[PDB]
């Protein structure tokens, strides 16, 4: 009845955590290395855009 | 004279500018909506045609403070009344769907066909056309020599089409008022664009036509009839905007 | 013919 | 444009008109969405979607029901909502009230009509000759309440059902005249379970519907 | 008891509220302060769609990023060459109150659901020439939100039920049914390596699921009203949401907590869609008030407007190479913006 | 999907007549139709195309003028009405249906066909006429063009069937590059603008016969002279 949401409480708070900082870094380096390939951020030359 | 027409003169250069600029934007904002019901087509319409009215009141205004050639009035001429006649048939045929709205809602909503107003709009724009030929061709250079009989039969059938968009405009607006009868927003608006029409829409065109034939008198009907007139179409043209679409 | 009575606006064409 | 894109194009263009073809049919239709709370006999007017669909005087109608916080806001298009009530069971009543006024304050709802049946009007005259149960109970303000001298519409009806008949229609009317602008309006019908004038109501609220619509294209209201 | 385990759940709301304030060592906002913002971003409408008789309730992009669904409440699906504007199909749909739409990705199916609680698959390319409804997914009680698939065979649907599921297509059965929020689920969507997918639903909660286990591994809880339009990150590691509260905002899933808000007091309206660029750095929100916001991701900073339509922005997607961004409106149109 | 064709027999020169082609199991109406002929001994040759819709027409100037080819959708039958027939005349009529929507392979179909026995352009050369192959081997089939069929698109609307013997055509690969549905993936295709091979990898018994390029760049539609496999 009401033993599930004490036994789903126990199994999403047993789980490891890397801090916010290491998170964020992570974020942040993923967008660094693929920042040349999107078109919406740096905009892709007259000649490329298919549109 | 000399002060009067002066007076009216500049008078008409700023409602001839404040009425560009009303209706530039209504061509702009109107012509970059997508769904464009048939209320707006309409309007449309008519800011188009008191575009080239108001532009024809404006150049011959500018070039009259000053004095510049007469070639302009003999060329703005049948463009400037190209562009009245198509206004007041779209008045006309504004009020006259504002009636069959009122009249049958249903049919208006549900089954009058998508085009109707693009298709009567190109018409009323036909019609004028057509107009302004029959009145070139029997009173201009070709049938010159021939007779002025043919001239005075043109300017009959101005009046008639002139009386006849009257009568369209007022029985339509006539029509919705019996019916609705049978609330204040639309009395206000039916009597305001039947008396801007009556007043300031049709003086200029009837005194054009009708007096063209009938000797009046050189003070009355210029200084008097004619620059009023002339202002009056210039205030009907540059308030349409106004009462039709910024409300 | 065109009436003598006519002005200059009135000779449109 | 190569040889078969051309044909690509041509394809597209008889999609295109397949498209507005099937608009024009969708045009000459009326939709309305069928709301009320269960017991209401809801599904006995015109006597998790169940379309209904019927006619009258050449024009098409077509209901839904919904067997209501999100997809409301499905039916933002339609052209009125039917409500129906069940004015005769009193416990009830102010769920039917605040049922009411959630769908009449709704964001999406804003320019939305909304057609008030209110069932069992022979079910509420039989509570109110008998006396065993009153209003006065559930709603205090119905002591100080008298049906109004020029509402005299009443045919061949006892009085004491008229007022408390009256009484419950304020009580929605009220709710419309507060919050809508006039953007949208309200159109209150007494029903039994039998009246089978239920479709001319419809049309002819539908068609007030219309002519407001039409009068606010030409900013006449 | 009752009462006894009602305590139990408070105590363990404590401790993994314990857990995450401890890893809260900085603020995203903090680290990337040092880092070149984009600038203004200047996006022009380089397509109109036309052909929508309705108001547009879902888009999605192919795989090829040139063929896109759009759904709309006329009561058909359109598949469009967004490069020459063509029409490719039009699909009737047997009820006209669609709420979403999905393409498969191989290209071969398309997907739609709505208010008749059955999510419909159609074959796309078979013999014959047509479209055919390849099958019907009844099963759910509520309405379908939104649908995504896994591969041609497997589907995961959302619904007004409270409950998501995943549907074997060939025997038609759910194959595992995902519980545990309170409301009407809202949106999904499938993270990179489809091994998980988020979940958001009307208890204003975001709930991280298994697919092969099936159970929950995360409850993500820091709006304040529906949750509206939910997506993973590029990099399959955090996701984003959007909700009725005029608010967007980024979750880490191994952090296990919010990191960035993306706010701002001229909004007050609702987000209905939202979406990232390919890099990650640019966050697309579709709102109630006509218009689309451009966001940095990193920044929490509005880099851009998309306003161009003329009425309610439901639905917005973004190429798999990130060159364009389409969007739709209850105005019945689709526009794509480069 | 059927289409079954009727018409044939002898028709004497100047005369007359109607060839009449019926599809069964498809939606005919979202289909283009074309009329290819084979001279008894000779290659393919196209003869007219109508759209679906009916809305556009096209002729070889061989048969310009005095062919008229017409579809009644309702009915799903297909037409080619011969009027001044002539000694040039005489071959076996195909009919196939094509689709043409971004990713569709027109030309999927043929029907088995009537024969009718009366008694600038992009020419494309195959310049291999016959080719003895071993079975197990891989070969190499190759033509080119007068000039190029890669757009400004990237589409190279470059076409192969192949012929077994007492059969009608059939589509291997579309666009030059695409394998057809219920093809062996051993067949493949590849080459640049004005040059152009086909691969088959481990052939096998029931893939040999002849073997044709078309060009779909534009009209009239050009057939190579066909390079055939015997064993
Ligand atoms: C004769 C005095 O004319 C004016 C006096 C003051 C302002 C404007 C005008 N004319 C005008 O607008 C005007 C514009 C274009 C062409 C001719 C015009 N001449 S017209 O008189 O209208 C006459 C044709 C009816």
């Amino acid at each position: 009845q009401a033993r599930k949401l004490v036994e789903q409480l126990k199994m999403e708070a047993n789980i490891d955590r890397i801090k916010v900082s290491k998170a964020a870094a992570d974020l942040m380096a993923y967008c660094e290395a693929h920042a040349k390939e999107d078109p919406l951020l740096t905009p892709v030359p007259a000649s490329e855009n298919p549109f | 004279c000399y002060k009067q027409t002066l007076s009216l003169t500049v008078l008409t250069c700023i409602v001839s500018l404040v009425g560009l600029t009303g209706n530039a934007v209504v061509l702009w904002l109107l012509g970059c909506r997508m769904r464009r019901n048939a209320f707006s087509i309409y309007i449309l319409n008519l800011a188009a045609a008191d575009f080239l009215f108001l532009s024809g009141r404006l150049i011959y205004s500018l070039l009259s403070f000053i004095s510049i050639p007469h070639t302009i009035s003999k060329i703005l001429y049948p463009v400037m009344m190209f562009s009245y006649f198509a206004g007041l048939s779209f008045l006309s045929a504004v009020s006259t769907e504002r009636c069959l709205s009122v009249l049958w809602p249903i049919w208006y909503r549900c089954h009058r066909p998508t085009h109707l107003s693009a298709v009567v709009c190109v018409l009323l724009w036909a019609l004028s056309l057509l107009r302004s030929i029959l009145e070139w061709m029997l009173c201009g250079f070709l049938f010159s020599g021939a007779d002025s009989a043919w001239c005075q039969t043109s300017d009959f059938i101005t009046v008639a089409w002139l009386i006849f968009l009257c009568v369209v405009l007022c029985g339509s607006s006539l029509v919705l008022l019996i019916r609705i009868l049978c609330l204040t927003r639309l009395y206000v608006t039916i009597l305001l664009t039947v008396l801007v029409f009556l007043l300031c829409g049709l003086p200029f065109g009837i005194q054009f036509f009708l007096f063209l034939w009938i000797h009046v008198d050189r003070e009355v009907l210029f200084c008097h009839v004619h620059l009023v007139s002339i202002f009056l179409s210039a205030l009907n043209s540059s308030a349409n905007p106004i009462i039709y679409f910024f409300v | 013919g065109r009436p003598e009575w006519w002005m200059d606006y009135q000779k449109r064409y | 444009v190569s040889a078969e894109d051309k044909a690509a194009a041509e394809r597209s263009k008889m999609i295109d008109k397949n498209l507005r073809e099937d608009g024009e049919k969708a045009r000459r239709t009326l939709r309305l969405l069928l709301l009320g709370a269960d017991n209401s006999g809801k599904s006995t007017i015109v006597k998790g979607i169940f379309e209904t669909k019927f006619q009258v005087d050449k024009v098409n109608f077509h209901m839904f029901d919904v067997g209501r916080r999100k997809w409301i806001q499905c039916f933002n298009d339609v052209t009125a909502i039917i409500f129906v009530v069940d004015s005769s069971d009193y416990n009830r009543l102010q769920e039917a009230l605040n049922d009411f006024k959630s769908i009449w304050n709704n964001r999406w709802l804003r320019t939305i009509s909304v057609i008030l049946f209110l069932n069992k009007q022979d079910l509420l005259a039989e509570k109110v000759l008998a006396g065993k149960s009153k209003i006065e109970d559930y709603f205090p303000e119905f002591a100080r309440y008298t049906t109004p001298e020029d509402a005299t519409p009443e045919p061949g009806e006892d009085p004491r059902v008229t007022r408390a008949k009256y009484f419950i229609r304020k009580e929605f009317v009220d709710i419309s005249t507060a919050s809508g602008d006039g953007r949208h309006i309200c159109y209150p019908h007494f029903t039994c379970a039998v009246d089978t004038e239920n479709a001319r109501r419809i049309f002819n609220d539908c068609k007030d519907i219309i002519l407001q619509m039409n009068l606010r294209e030409y900013n006449l209201v | 008891e009752l009462d006894q385990l009602r305590q139990e759940a408070e105590q363990l709301k404590n401790q993994i509220r314990d857990a995450r304030k401890a890893c809260a060592d900085a603020t995203l906002s903090q680290i990337t302060n040092n880092i070149d913002p984009v600038g203004r971003i200047q996006m022009r409408t380089r397509r109109t769609l036309r052909g929508h008789l309705a108001k547009i309730y879902a888009m999605h992009w192919g795989t090829d990023s040139r063929l896109l669904v759009s759904a709309s409440q006329d009561g058909k699906l359109i598949i469009w060459d967004s490069y020459t504007t063509n029409k490719v199909h039009a699909i009737p749909l047997r009820s006209s109150w669609v709420m979403t739409c999905a393409y498969a990705p191989s290209g071969n199916y398309v997907a739609c659901g709505g208010l008749d609680n059955i999510c419909s698959i159609y074959n796309l390319k078979t013999r014959e020439g047509n479209v055919r409804v390849s099958r019907e997914l009844a099963g759910h009680t509520g309405y379908l939100s939104c649908c995504r698939f896994l591969d041609d065979n497997q589907i995961v649907t959302s619904s007004g039920d409270t409950t998501c599921a995943l549907w074997d297509i060939e025997t038609g059965q759910q194959t595992t049914t995902f519980t545990g929020h309170t409301g009407d689920v809202m949106s999904l969507s499938l993270a990179p390596d489809t091994r998980l997918f988020v979940s958001g639903a009307c208890d204003a909660s975001a709930k991280l699921w298994d697919v092969r286990e099936g159970m929950c591994r995360q409850t993500f809880t820091g709006h304040e009203s529906d949750i509206n339009a939910i997506c993973f990150f590029p990099n399959g590691n955090a996701f984003a949401t959007g909700s009725d509260d005029a608010t967007c905002r980024l979750f880490d899933l191994r952090a296990d907590q919010e990191l960035m808000t993306y706010s701002h007091d001229n909004i007050i309206c609702g987000i209905t869609s939202v979406s990232f660029s390919k890099s990650g750095r640019l966050l697309l929100a579709g709102y109630d008030d006509f218009n689309c916001n451009v966001w940095d991701a990193l920044k929490a900073d509005r880099a851009g407007v998309l306003a161009g339509h003329d009425n309610r922005v439901s639905c917005l997607g973004v190429t798999d190479d990130g060159m364009a961004v389409a969007t739709g409106s209850w105005d019945s149109f689709l526009k794509i913006w480069n | 999907v059927q289409l079954v064709e009727s018409g044939g027999g002898l028709v004497q020169p100047g005369g007359s007549r109607k060839l009449s082609c019926s599809a069964s199991g498809f939606a005919f109406s979202s289909f283009g139709m074309h009329w290819v002929r084979q001279a008894p001994e000779k290659g393919l040759e196209w003869v007219a195309y109508i759209s679906s819709g009916s809305g556009t027409i096209y002729y070889a100037d061989t048969v310009k003028g005095r062919f008229t080819i017409s579809r009644d959708d309702p009915k799903n039958t297909l037409f080619l009405q011969m009027t001044s027939l002539r000694s040039e005349d005489t071959a076996m009529y195909y009919c196939v249906r094509s689709i043409y929507y971004y990713g569709s392979s027109p030309f999927d179909f043929w029907g088995q066909g009537t024969t009718l026995t009366v008694s600038s352009d992009i020419v494309m050369t195959q310049a291999t006429s016959s080719v003895p192959v071993t079975p197990g081997e891989s070969v190499s089939i190759s033509c080119r063009s007068s000039k190029s069929l890669l757009h400004s698109n990237g589409n190279t609307y470059l076409y192969w069937f192949l012929q077994r013997p007492g059969q009608s055509p059939q589509l291997l690969i579309y666009r030059m590059s695409n394998l057809a549905s219920g093809v062996p993936d051993r067949f493949s295709g590849s080459g640049s603008g004005t040059a152009f091979t086909l691969t088959i990898s481990r052939l096998e018994a029931e893939d040999v016969g002849v073997y044709y390029c078309m060009q779909h760049l534009e009209y009239p539609l050009t057939f190579g002279a066909g390079t055939k496999l015997e064993l």
